[PDB]
């Protein structure tokens, strides 16, 4: 564990029981040692870790993100003379850089140079960047066992796979794609307690991508007779791309040995098992092996359904036997990959919502409850209690449709956990006004917090108070991308609708790591807006954001400080658990901060990198709520 | 130097002549994923010609891949009798023969009869039973061999 010492002295005659400490002016104090520094004639002790932006002045009953930088005013004028009393200051980014942060990518520079991309730091010549995640550094400190705190998790997805810039590419967005090697986390495993691969699917799904469903169903049905195995209809679960999952070596922390990447949908099927599992999923299995080599086993998991593949949920509803066959395929998958700690479902619309392709009825929620109970039953019928699985679903926070979800009966039917989608509240391309797509906290004037100012706390209170559900059964997290909006006016939150907005790959969805590259910095031990792009924070909702005047472009985003705020709240609550959505694109600094928000403590005096200076607030402002502005 | 036994390179069989003879285009219409698995051949191909056709005649045109020796038989079933909208059809096959002959496989588009064979055609001889070097050698230094 980390350890630190200090000392104090007195005359041989005088022994204070208290830690005597040199009386001095405040100036950029930091750390754990006692400080009684003086400022504005007052005398101030931060009885908590000290940070170079923390200020005792405001600190009199403030000065740390949680409590009073307490004070006395014992100092006399001649003390205020022998020590030149401070009365104001401003911490600056230091001149040096205590730690490297990232490395350039040849191909990303080439990308910017591409005559279609034409990307520029200001985005003037190019609104998108398609920046390779390879730019990133490992960036993970190390931490104590800290067993009591709620579990930590992260989401993971297939977009880890490819960027043909590694192969030259140069003509199309995926040639300018994204991806990273899990070797990263392998370097220091146990970075999380649980993981969730992206929602996969089933035969018969309805959405745009369904040609993939067709192809794989074909491959399966072709293989099945040759394997001497029964054919499958709709509702059977799909692996989507076994070639990615297993027919891989790059980005999956494993030598190219045995990577028969040639194998695919028409041929993988024998390999569709953990023992045989090459590529990504296998790599995960070995990662867990390493993890256990340490101890503290990860809950390896995934789910199915989700934003873009939910379409068949209604269709499968009220087809009980097909639903049975589907969950049969579920448990079969468990048998094929008993490695998994559990897996879950990503139904998203008891009442219709999201993409319209998710056809839906009213009864959907009820039927969903029913089938859910039936699933639970099937699982229990399958599993041995010594190895039991316990299921979770997310929730959308749609104040009404969440009610329509009948969480009460789901709990009564052994659905153990809930993960609140805490992000993208700001449907920036269509939303009426700019807002924080992920605000936990209620801004002032809750009069309009119905399709806006969607403080997750409101739903939280619904479940806790208005539904009695223990926090244990509910989980929350954060995502590693902000929103970006054209022409926004900070006073009115009005903004240029439809106008194309910043993303490396996804317009309107600025990507955290590349934001670290382009717009924000910390190399000088601080939270540092850079390249002329405004660093900013709102007092109304504890909101945090970024701006650029030349295109009135705004970005709402979580931050180290803001996810810290989040984790601290969740921790003070003792929520069921903490996680991060879209974990695929943070260096890990936000994870270190998340540990901090969890109160999860580091285990050594050494660091991968610092984190304290990342919690200075941005340019302070008060932003009126939508209701306040309209009123 | 001296060498080793003859050894099967247990991977994708290698190149041999394509014998391109398509009606409406060059060999470059074709694409071929030559490969192998578990002691048996596997390969996947596509010929980008369908959209050109006057499906009034070219409807249900035989599209696929089939081995043909001097018999030039049609003992295969991967023939995609293309719809007038099969603008980019994928044909996919595997084979299992002990004789590691560099067998010719006619592939692409053909009608069941009549000279009309709208689109790309090729008679690709594959090559199989390939090997690899292992380069180890004497050297001379002055008069003294090493």
């Amino acid at each position: 564990v980390n350890k630190y010492t200090y000392t104090s002295s007195k005359a041989m005659s005088d022994i204070s029981d208290v830690i005597g400490e040199p009386l001095a002016a405040w100036d950029s104090q930091v750390g754990g040692r006692v400080f009684n520094v003086i400022f504005d004639g007052k005398v101030y002790t931060n009885t908590y870790w000290v940070e170079r932006w923390q200020v005792p002045g405001i600190g009199s009953s403030d000065g740390n993100p949680h409590n009073a930088w307490k004070f006395v005013r014992a100092a006399t004028a001649d003390e205020i003379n022998k020590i030149g009393n401070p009365t104001t200051a401003d911490v600056k980014p230091t001149e040096n850089i205590p730690s490297p942060i990232l490395v350039e990518d040849k191909y990303t520079e080439e990308t910017y140079s591409r005559p279609d991309v034409n990307f520029k730091e200001d985005g003037s010549q190019g609104n998108l960047s398609y920046t390779a995640t390879r730019v990133c550094a490992p960036m993970y400190n190390h931490y104590v066992g800290d067993k009591t705190k709620p579990k930590l998790s992260a989401y993971i997805t297939d977009w880890c796979q490819y960027d043909a810039r590694l192969d030259g590419g140069g003509s199309k967005e995926e040639e300018r794609g994204r991806g990273f090697d899990l070797a990263t986390l392998m370097q220091n495993p146990a970075t999380y307690d649980r993981l969730i691969f992206s929602f996969l699917g089933i035969c018969g799904d309805i959405g745009n991508k369904s040609k993939k469903v067709q192809e794989v169903w074909d491959g399966w049905n072709a293989q099945a007779p040759s394997l001497g195995l029964p054919q499958i209809g709709k509702g059977h679960i799909v692996p989507l791309d076994p070639y990615g999952d297993l027919g891989t070596a790059r980005n999956v922390g494993l030598p190219p040995e045995s990577a028969d990447t040639s194998i695919e949908s028409g041929t993988f099927l024998p390999y569709y098992q953990q023992n045989r599992a090459a590529g990504l999923l296998g790599g995960l299995r070995e990662l867990q092996k390493k993890a256990h080599a340490m101890g503290h086993k990860l809950d390896l998991a995934f789910s199915i359904g989700g934003w873009s593949l939910s379409s068949y949920f209604s269709a499968l509803a009220e087809n009980p036997d097909e639903r049975r066959v589907f969950v049969a395929s579920v448990v079969d998958f468990f048998v094929r990959f008993p490695m998994f700690s559990c897996v879950d479902i990503d139904w998203e619309y008891p009442g219709g919502g999201g993409d319209e392709g998710n056809i839906s009825s009213d009864k959907d929620g009820e039927n969903y409850v029913l089938l859910i109970k039936e699933l639970r039953s099937a699982l229990d019928s399958r599993f041995g209690y010594s190895n039991r699985k316990e299921i979770s679903i997310a929730c959308s926070g749609v104040k009404a449709k969440l009610k329509k979800s009948n969480i009460d009966q789901l709990v009564a039917n052994g659905l153990d956990n809930i993960y609140l989608m805490s992000y993208d509240f700001f449907g920036t391309i269509w939303a009426d006004y700019i807002g924080h797509h992920t605000n936990l906290y209620s801004p002032k004037d809750p009069g309009e917090q119905e399709l806006f100012d969607l403080s997750a706390e409101a739903a939280i209170d619904y479940l806790h108070n208005e539904l009695g559900i223990p926090m244990e059964k509910i989980h929350l997290g954060y995502a590693n991308y902000g929103r970006s909006a054209v022409g926004g006016d900070l006073t009115t939150r009005q903004y240029t609708k439809n106008g194309p907005a910043l993303g490396t790959m996804e317009n309107g969805a600025p990507e955290f790591f590349d934001i670290v590259k382009n717009y924000m910095d910390a190399e000088h031990s601080l939270s540092m807006g850079k390249n002329g792009f405004v660093l900013m924070t709102d007092t109304n909702a504890d909101a945090d954001f970024l701006f650029s005047e030349a295109k009135g472009h705004f970005i709402s985003l979580d931050t180290p400080r803001t996810v810290k705020q989040k984790g601290e709240y969740a921790a003070k609550n003792k929520l069921g658990g903490v996680f991060s959505w879209s974990g695929d694109q943070d260096c890990g600094l936000l994870a270190n901060a998340a540990r901090e928000g969890l109160g999860y403590v580091a285990d050594s005096n050494q660091e991968t990198i610092d984190m304290g200076p990342l919690y200075n607030p941005g340019k302070e402002i008060y932003l009126k709520s939508i209701s306040e502005i309209k009123s | 130097l001296i060498l080793y036994p003859v050894i099967i390179n247990r991977d994708w069989p290698i190149e041999l002549d394509k014998t391109h003879q398509g009606d409406f285009g060059t060999v470059d219409d074709f694409t071929l994923n030559s490969n192998y698995t578990g002691d048996e051949l596997s390969l996947y191909l596509q010929s980008s010609s369908t959209y050109k056709y006057d499906f009034s005649k070219s409807k249900n045109i035989i599209y696929g891949i089939w081995k043909e020796d001097a018999n030039n038989n049609r003992c295969w079933l991967n023939y995609k009798l293309l719809t007038p909208e099969d603008y980019e059809p994928q044909i996919n096959a595997t084979l299992v023969m002990c004789d590691k002959g560099d067998v010719n496989i006619i592939t692409g588009f053909s009608l069941p009869n009549g000279g009309v064979d709208a689109g790309g055609k090729i008679k690709v001889t594959l090559r199989v039973g390939k090997k690899l070097r292992d380069k180890f050698q004497i050297k001379q230094f002055s008069q003294t061999q090493y």
